[PDB]
RNA sequence: AGUGAUCUAGAAAGAGAUCCACCUACUCAUGU
């Protein structure tokens, strides 16, 4: 959506409407899937931490301020943004970085397009005038840049795609013989080139999290044993099994995504919520989460609970066994 | 590719003293020798006194008939000075009763007794008369440097000698090993002949870095040896230049507490000028380090060199009969050549060579004598069938090259129409052979006329008969380049060396436009008394001078009807391929691709360097190839 | 060591070291007991007379100071026990000093000299007897403790008597091999009788 | 010289073919 629409979003207000009631659904998709979707349970550090860190890895468009104004007025003049109806407010002061500040806008990109293919026609005449072949060492800076990319230019297939014609209209009617069309109909990164750069995104998001610190309180990073955080980073699916065994298979890695965030979703500022107890330890949920409850039978299966207890219990035993005549 | 990129663009937006040397000492040996055997070899050291020497013998001792002595030389440079003093040595005008001869360089008349030519141009004379009826002794001299000129002579003259008794024959080497020359020419006696005693180190283990053992070598000799020049040997001008580089900046850091030491090259490129800086004193306070390929094993002096490195290695011409293909590798020296580099130090004074490998790899690790078995037959077949041997695969040589090599040979030359398909010399064969060329340059050439463009093409021929003309120095590669391209032609490269042939005989210079159109003077030089010559031969034979008004396209079908064998594809997925064989090639980095026409090339030299490249290419029309050459084009062989 | 990705490597625009401000760092140290530092931080009314408060927020009755504060988290918020005296422990304290104030087979069993009169209790895993702090002198995966005997500093135990009996036999093996179907035989655990008695048959 | 406008929130049973963007890439002639 934000890269073909790329600055026509910020005058339009259904589709910011429906960007944040979307945003919303995708959220309460993924508590829906835990059986409660409460706002202290779920911070914005469960969503748009990025998928290596454990976290979803959502990409926000919708903790901006919408725009708004008369509604009486604004479907008669072009009213100034005279008003701001907030967006998503989470509890937290956590300032979520937007993908529209991360993305070129178009007429940004087609005046330094018409300049940096003004500035290669130029040293192209000159190499040419020069009688040298144009390496691509020199263009470094402007390689990302311009509509198609630079970096077009020197790709591993240009005398392949040299007789590539009719490409746009093909990858366009794809809709009509493809069940699933790539939303990206329009733009071909081997005659286009990547037109966007998001890996400046997830950086800043990490530091609009509160760090990596403020990120990991969140996690179960500190009930793992891990000499760093920096050593942090299904076969099954193609057994023949069963139609509704493949249910259980997505249910697998839900799991994990419980368990790594399971100290801020079983966390205890919870507006309302009774204190059940887990099976045979003594760990107590804040409500029926299906997964995490799988989760906490799963780590501590065999009374582990108790082999923990018991064990400490005795080893403090054999340590007063051991000083019995210095005490 | 190109197309793409427009396409994106678009979318975008006195008598005493000669008395002097060591042959004089045996001169009563030698008749005795001369007289009483039809053939001889002779073995001496160089500056003994055999080429000046031996020949002046030889005309007393054998005198009054119509009737010349041949000497043949390897090296143009050594018939040329060798005649020279020789005519003063006698009292006698060069030219007349001593003269030369070289190819299109000829100083002879009808008084010359004593003549002393290339081997290259005593086989030309072979062709012309396979008797050499006009010499009465023919005296086949550096014959250790095993030239193909003088191999072919070698097995022509053991075969001329049992139809002429009155043809004596004298093989002179500067390599004391004769037995093999001695058994070859059927038990030949032996006569073996100023060199100091040069001091012979050798490393105690196998080197595998043999640069930098040879840089630390030439600065340990300048710290710890007394005064004497030191000649490096090292392999081409790219390692020449480095270790010049290291060798001067390690040396200025040493001055700190040794004395001045001037290093040069030496390489086969250099320009004239500092080729002579090779020769300049050895500073004040000081020493000098001459960095050379082979060129002084033999072909030079350097008057004040004491210490030779050795790195036994060089640069060799390499062919493969089973492949087809010649290549141009980093290779070990023969045990000849080491005695040769050995004995550059030793001229001046006792000396000493500095061997950078053991004494076990000398003795028993380099073969003895390096040219038969590292060549391209085809020259050598079409002169073998001039001398009419029909049965090559039994020609009595003292090294037969492989029969793969000899059929391969005649397979071009048939393709190349000198010979039919029964190993018969055709009229093209035969007039061919009246060139002083390689078979694809002659065969061009006679054609050229039936292109309406042999003014060109011997034009071209004679270019390509020469070095490269076009100066790029490795400080100022923009100017050098400017320079080239006001001659450049965009995918013909053959028809730049026309154009700049044409401007060096404009009306409008010599020597420093040379210089300031970074042109090597010597190679246009040579190129214009070559193109002299060669029309000649072609008023001498009747083929007749012809141009058009401007036509390329007659030029491309003239060269194309020599060198189409020759001819190398754009790949259509990869790099560029070639027609025979079937190798994958790249155009060789000296030039630009024109990749609109470009589809088919065809390519002067084949270079192999770490990767195949072709040089020297020039655009053709792949439907000119079939019309020029369909038994070649015959997809049946394909 | 690049399993960081490559917008974790990427810096922000000003200025690896820059994230380590739990702990990113070590974290195999089990985390001190830190804890109960506590503060206390701090017209008029016509009730009272003082200042600050209305009739209708005072707190003397209508006649005609230390804060529990400096909060941040949310269990030092609740804390039933936050301001400690110790007044009921001590009461309790009270309550225990008042209710403070307030045959032959042992015989027969000692025919053999003993005349004294869910896991073994008297295991005591030697990383209890290293109680004082040592660098890991033990390893709870393997569940082997390193000493001088049978360990060493990536590293193996030491193969002793036995093990160092079998390191003799295949240096035998790889002598056997380095010197002399047979192609195979040349190596211990393929022909192991044959190997063990020809180094039987080499001590003659 | 700027205040002010703050939804959600979880329990039972049942359901469920997933089908798509986060790492760049090319310069020897040993001779004549
Ligand atoms: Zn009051």
């Amino acid at each position: 959506l934000f890269t073909y629409f790329r600055e026509a979003i910020v005058a339009t207000e259904p589709l910011l409407d429906i960007l944040v009631k979307g945003e919303t659904r995708i959220q309460n998709r993924v508590k829906l899937g835990l059986n409660s979707k409460m706002p202290t349970r779920f911070p914005p550090a469960v969503f748009y931490t990025p998928k290596e860190l454990g976290g979803l890895g959502m990409i926000s468009a919708s903790h901006i301020l919408i725009p708004a104004s008369d509604l009486s007025w604004s479907k008669q003049t072009d009213t100034g943004i005279t008003h701001f109806r907030a967006g998503m407010t989470h509890e937290d002061e956590k300032l979520i970085p937007t993908i529209f500040r991360y993305i070129t806008t178009w007429e940004n990109e087609f005046l330094d397009s018409q300049r940096v293919w003004a500035e290669y026609a130029t040293k192209r005449q000159e190499a040419i005038q020069q009688n040298r072949r144009l390496a691509f060492e020199e263009l470094e800076g402007s390689w990302d840049r311009g509509i198609p990319r630079i970096s077009t230019l020197f790709q591993r297939d240009r005398h392949t795609l040299a007789y590539d014609r009719g490409h746009r209209i093909r990858r366009e009617f794809k809709q009509y013989s493809l069940e699933r069309n790539s939303p990206f109909w329009w733009t071909n990164s081997h005659h286009d080139g990547k037109l966007w750069n998001l890996n400046a995104y997830r950086t800043d998001v990490i530091q609009a999290l509160g760090g990596i610190e403020t990120i990991l309180e969140h996690t179960l990073f500190k009930g793992t044993g891990f000499n760093s955080w920096e050593g942090l980073f299904d076969s099954m699916q193609f057994k023949k099994l069963t139609h509704a065994q493949r249910t259980g298979l997505s249910q697998i890695p839900n799991r994990r995504f419980t368990l790594w965030w399971s100290p801020t979703i079983n966390r205890a500022n919870v507006y309302v919520g009774f204190l059940v107890q887990l099976d045979l330890t003594g760990i107590f949920l804040h409500g029926k989460i299906p997964t995490l409850k799988i989760s906490l039978i799963q780590i501590f299966r065999a009374h582990l609970w108790q082999k923990i207890h018991e064990s400490i219990v005795f080893d403090i035993c054999q340590i007063l066994d051991g000083e019995l005549d210095v005490l | 590719p190109e197309r793409w990129e427009i396409r994106q663009l678009i979318a975008s937006g006195i008598s005493a003293q000669r008395q002097t040397l060591p042959v004089y000492a045996m001169r009563s040996e030698l008749i005795q020798a001369v007289r009483d055997n039809q053939f001889l070899v002779i073995v001496g050291e160089t500056g003994s006194g055999k080429t000046t020497q031996i020949t002046q013998y030889l005309d007393e001792e054998g005198f009054s008939n119509y009737g010349m002595i041949g000497c043949t030389q390897p090296r143009r440079v050594a018939a040329v000075s060798v005649a020279k003093r020789v005519a003063e040595e006698v009292g006698c005008k060069v030219g007349h009763d001593v003269g030369y001869t070289i190819r299109f360089e000829d100083v002879t008349g009808p008084d010359t007794r004593i003549k002393y030519m290339t081997d290259g141009m005593l086989q030309r004379e072979a062709l012309l008369d396979p008797e050499m009826s006009k010499y009465s002794v023919i005296m086949l001299d550096e014959a250790h440097e095993r030239t193909v000129a003088t191999d072919v002579l070698f097995a022509l003259l053991k075969k001329a000698a049992i139809k002429r008794p009155e043809l004596k024959v004298i093989v002179t080497s500067a390599t004391l090993n004769s037995a093999k020359f001695s058994e070859y020419f059927l038990n030949c006696p032996i006569i073996n002949i100023k060199t100091f005693p040069v001091e012979v180190l050798y490393s105690q283990t196998p080197q595998m870095d043999y640069i930098e053992a040879a840089l630390d070598c030439v600065i340990d000799i300048h710290i710890n040896e007394g005064p004497g020049d030191i000649l490096v040997f090292l392999t081409g001008q790219e390692e020449i230049d480095s270790c010049c580089e290291i060798l001067y900046d390690r040396v200025k850091t040493l001055g700190d507490s040794i004395g001045e030491l001037l290093i040069l090259p030496v390489y086969s490129a250099l320009p004239s000028e500092i080729q002579s800086k090779i020769f300049e004193p050895t500073p004040k306070g000081s020493r000098k380090v001459v960095f050379a390929t082979n060129i002084a094993e033999t072909s030079i002096t350097i008057d004040g060199i004491y210490y030779v490195v050795d790195p036994g290695f060089a640069k060799i011409n390499i062919y493969n009969a089973r492949a087809g293909i010649e290549q141009l590798i980093v290779s070990p020296i023969s045990q000849a050549q080491a005695n040769q580099r050995k004995g550059r130090a030793g001229r001046t004074g006792p000396g000493k060579c500095y061997r950078l490998y053991t004494e076990s790899a000398f003795y028993n690790e380099m073969l003895e004598n390096t040219e038969i078995q590292r060549q391209n037959l085809s020259h050598t077949i079409l002169m073998l069938k001039a001398m009419g041997i029909n049965d090559l695969l039994k020609f009595d040589f003292m090294d037969p090259p492989p029969k793969n090599l000899m059929l391969n040979a005649l397979t071009e030359l048939y393709h190349l129409q000198s010979l039919d398909d029964e190993g018969k010399l055709t009229n093209l064969g035969k007039e061919m052979s009246l060139f002083p060329m390689d078979p694809t340059l002659s065969r061009s050439l006679l054609s050229s006329v039936d292109n309406q463009c042999s003014d060109e093409i011997v034009t071209i021929i004679s270019m390509l008969s020469v070095q490269n003309v076009f100066y790029r120095p490795k400080d100022r590669q923009l100017e050098a380049d400017s320079k080239k391209a006001k001659f450049h032609h965009p995918y013909g490269d053959h028809l730049t060396l026309l154009n700049v042939y044409t401007r060096w005989q404009q009306a409008n210079y010599s020597e420093q436009y040379c210089k300031t159109n970074f042109l090597h003077f010597r190679h246009l030089k040579r190129a214009r008394d070559v193109k002299s010559q060669i029309s000649m031969i072609f008023k001498k034979i009747g083929l007749k001078l012809i141009s058009c008004h401007s036509d390329p396209d007659l030029i491309r079908k003239t060269f194309v009807s020599g060198f189409f064998m020759n001819a190398a594809k754009r790949d259509s997925q990869v790099g560029y391929k070639t027609i025979n064989g079937g190798t994958e090639v790249g155009i060789h980095p000296s030039s630009s691709l024109y990749g609109k026409e470009y589809e088919y090339v065809m390519y002067h030299s084949i270079v192999l360097t770490s990767r195949e490249y072709m040089s020297q290419v020039t655009s053709i029309e792949p439907q000119w190839l079939l019309e020029v050459a369909p038994h070649f084009y015959k997809a049946g062989d394909a | 060591n690049i399993h960081i990705p490559r917008y974790i490597r990427n810096q922000p625009w000003y200025y690896l070291v820059h994230h380590r401000q739990l702990d990113i760092d070590n974290n195999s140290e089990p985390k001190i007991g830190m804890g109960i530092k506590d503060e206390f931080k701090l017209s008029f009314c016509r009730n009272c007379g003082e200042a600050g408060h209305k009739e209708k927020d005072c707190m003397e009755k209508p006649r005609k100071v230390l804060v529990r504060a400096t909060d941040d988290d949310w269990d030092s918020r609740k804390d039933r026990w936050y301001g400690y005296s110790g007044k009921e422990y001590n009461e309790l304290i009270s309550k225990w000093e008042r209710d403070k104030r307030n045959i032959e087979l042992m015989k027969l069993e000692l025919y053999k000299d003993s005349v004294g009169s869910t896991r073994l209790r008297e295991d005591k895993a030697a990383y209890l007897n290293d109680i004082n702090s040592t660098e890991s002198n033990y390893d709870p995966k393997s569940r082997l403790y390193k000493t001088e005997t049978l360990g060493a500093v990536m590293f193996r135990r030491h193969l002793t008597g036995e093990g160092l009996k079998l390191n003799e036999l295949n240096q035998f093996a790889r002598s056997h091999a380095k010197e002399m179907k047979e192609k195979v035989q040349h190596v211990l655990v393929a022909n192991p009788t044959k190997y063990e008695y020809l180094k039987k048959k080499r001590e003659q």
